Order: structure tokens, then sequence, then C-alpha cells
């Protein structure tokens, strides 16, 4: 449903965020990994790096563009998440995709801004 | 103890039986937003951590039946968590999905052309549709083992009571060691993973395939298995050991006692050192 909806617009990020901000059901079936909560805690990592305050997800499954089979917006054609693991704050696990669309990792520090840098 | 292990492996006690094939009668699982196949794959990986897998750089792994009806591939993400960072994962399914594989190929596994030999094959393929040996994707998998698998390479291929193949059981005789592994996470299912560890390309054990499926079912019917995921409580050593296994090119004429011994201990692969080309036809 929400996956079909982001196909009807030129701003899929805004479409998804407006949709969940208006009460729509967040995308489900994100691939939540089981992990030792002993990682560094950076946003995006080759291996799971969740701290005790985070959960780790398979990157493709929390990428709106991957899930909806639409063009990735990066300058190249490369998902930042796909093939990697994405750490999500534990308080935000109800909508991992929305959290990734609403946040950006530190350019120097690689942690989430407002959760690292 | 057994419920802290990742699962159960068929013992030679049942491998050497001679019985008719009977119906599988099992008497007998919750997850913490975590898909069940997370636990099933992690326990398969945990068991493979105790086997002598070859683990080279640029390790070549192909994962068949990786997709789910949800359009995701939890097993592939588990393989990404488990394998070396420089491992190459190719995955495949009849149905569309998205995954953390390096290369993802849609359609029948028979459309997957492996140009070079691989080091590890994982198959979770299963067709939704008198229990006789099945053909289906097993014909493709058996040919893959005979042609597209490195000496020293390994396979883990899902079977069930009714999804199984005489030919695949017999091919296990061409590995240094083999078993059927049943995860504790899916212990109330007739599912098991036929494991061939360290491919030798030569018959080490003569196996009657139809008799051995009867032995596998006899084992399942004889062996209490409790659903459990206790083995996933401590994941501190989950990742596959970075063995740095060497890859060598040798002619058949050169494969001597020393080489067979190294292949059998997980200490060597024999295959091309090229760059991998795996594409749809
Ligand atoms: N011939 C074939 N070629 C490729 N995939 C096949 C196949 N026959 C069956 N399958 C796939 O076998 C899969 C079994 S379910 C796979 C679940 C998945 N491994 C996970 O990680 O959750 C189905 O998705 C089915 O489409
Ligand atoms: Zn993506
Ligand atoms: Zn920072």
């Amino acid at each position: 449903s929400v996956l079909s909806l982001v196909n009807f617009t030129v701003d899929p990020q805004k479409a998804y965020l407006d949709f969940v901000n208006a009460g729509g059901a967040p995308l489900t079936n994100c691939v939540k990994m089981l992990t030792p909560k002993t990682g560094t805690g950076i946003a995006i990592s080759v291996k799971p790096e969740s701290t005790a305050d985070q959960e780790t997800y398979g990157g493709a499954s929390v990428c709106l563009y991957c899930r909806a089979h639409i063009e990735h917006p990066d300058v190249s054609g490369v998902c930042k998440y796909k093939g990697k693991f994405v750490q999500i704050p534990a308080q935000c696990v109800r909508d991992p995709v929305g959290f990734c669309l609403s946040n950006t990792p530190c350019n120097v520090c690689q942690y989430w801004i407002g959760y690292g840098c | 103890s057994a419920d802290w292990k990742p699962g159960h492996a068929m013992p030679s006690l049942f491998k050497v039986q001679n019985v008719n094939l009977e119906r599988c009668e099992l008497a007998n699982i919750p997850m913490p937003g975590v898909h069940m196949n997370i636990a099933k794959y992690m326990q398969l990986c945990q068991y493979l951590n105790t086997c002598t897998l070859a683990v080279p750089a640029n390790m070549r792994v192909i994962h068949f039946g990786a997709g789910s009806d949800k359009g995701i591939a939890p097993g592939t993400s588990v393989l990404r968590q488990w394998l070396p960072t420089d491992a190459i994962i190719i995955d495949n399914d009849l149905n569309e999905f998205v995954s953390d594989a390096d290369i993802t190929l849609f359609g029948d596994c028979v459309t997957v052309r492996v140009g070079q030999q691989v080091d590890l094959v994982i198959s979770d393929m299963y067709d939704p549709t008198s229990n006789e040996s099945k053909a289906l994707f097993f014909t493709y998998l058996c040919n893959l083992i005979n042609n597209n698998l490195a000496l020293g390479g390994s396979v883990a291929i899902k079977i069930t009571e009714h999804s199984w193949s005489v030919e695949l059981y017999e091919l296990m005789g061409k590995f240094a060691w083999w078993t059927v592994f049943c995860t504790n996470a899916n212990a109330s299912s007739s599912e098991g993973f036929l494991l061939g560890i360290n491919y030798l390309g030569t018959i080490k054990e003569n196996i009657d395939g139809g008799a051995m499926h009867a032995n596998y079912i006899f084992w399942r019917n004889s062996t209490p298995m409790n659903l459990s995921t206790y083995s996933l409580f401590d994941l501190s050593k989950f990742q596959l050991k970075l063995k740095g296994t060497p890859v060598l090119q040798l002619k058949e004429s050169q494969i001597n006692e020393l080489v067979i011994s190294l292949l059998s201990q997980g200490k060597l692969l024999i295959r091309d050192n090229d760059t991998l080309s795996v594409s749809t036809d």
C-alpha cells in the first residue's frame, strides 16, 4: 500500500514521511538481526555494530528505494544501505525506514546526527 | 545440553541402518520483529562454524531460494552477518525480492549460469507442491556439485520428508564428510539441511540414496528434538572464522595424497582464481 503510494510521486521520501506522520502504518518486514549489543554504534556498518541502545537491520530492507524498486537518489546509483547493516535507535524500531529517511550520519564521525556527532 | 546446541546432526548410527521408508511422525516456536528464518539460518551457520569449511579471501557463495513472500531475504542478511566482509554473495529465487547480496538473480535457479566454480552453496529451495525421489531443482543442484563446485568447497541443501533426491544423497559420498543437520529453531519440521563438507570430486563413500532418505526419516522418527534458540543467546563468536584458506590450480594428475588430505581438512580449495561471472541466461 505505502509501497504502491511512493510510486505515485517524484518525492518518495516526502511521500513516505507525510504518510507515516499522518498515521499511516510504517513499512513492516524490515530484516532485524540478532546481534551481541557490543558494537561501536555507527550508523551504517559492514557488520552489525548495534550498542545496547540500538537494533541492527539488514540495509536493503530499511531502504525505501530498495523496498519499492525505484531509483536510488544518490549521485551514483548506489544504495548507502544495501549490502550493509544499519543501526537504528531502539526507541525508533517501530518505523526503521522512516528513521533512515529522516536522519543523516555525521560526515566526519559516521554516527547518526542527534545520536552521535 | 542439546537445546543450547544449534541443532541436531544425523549420526552414523542411523546412516548405517537398512529400513524401509516410513512416514515421518514428529510429536512437536516464537521469535523475540525477528523473522523465524533469522534463527534458522543463524543455527545453520553456527553448525557450519564447527565444520572444516574452506574460508578463502573473495569467498564465492551462492544462495538459492533466498526470497520470501514478503519480498525480503532474511537468510541472505544472516549470511552477510556471518561471512567475511570480502565474501561475494549471489542469491536467487523464482520471485522478486531485495537483499543484501552482491548479485541478485530472479527466476528459476536453472537460469543461473555459474561461469566459474564456487566455494559454498546454500539452498533453501522448496516447491509448494507415494514418496519417491524428486527431480525439480535437484537436477540442477547435482550438476552444479559435479561441475561448478571447488574441490574443498561445501554445500548445505534443504530437504524435507517429501522434497529430496536420491542423486543428491549419493553425491554426498564425494565429500570428505556429510550429514543432515536439523536446526532446533525448526525442529518440529521434517526439514533438514543435507551438508556436504569439502568436495573431493571422487567417491569416498558408496551411498544408496533412497535407502539413506529412509535412514534420515528413521532418525527423525527416533530422536526427540525440542524447539529452541538458546544457541543464539551468546553470539560473541558467531562470525565465520577468517581462515585465509589458499586457492590453488592443479591438474587432476597432480592431486596426490597430500592434496586430498589438505582438501579433507578444510585447508585448501582447488579452482580458478579468476574474477567471478554469475549471470542469468
Ligand atoms: N526452482 C527454483 N528456483 C529458484 N527458487 C525456487 C525454486 N523452487 C522453489 N524456489 C524458492 O524456494 C523458496 C522457499 S522459501 C525461502 C525463504 C528464504 N530462504 C528466507 O530467507 O526466508 C521460495 O521462495 C521458492 O520460490
Ligand atoms: Zn537501497
Ligand atoms: Zn560526529
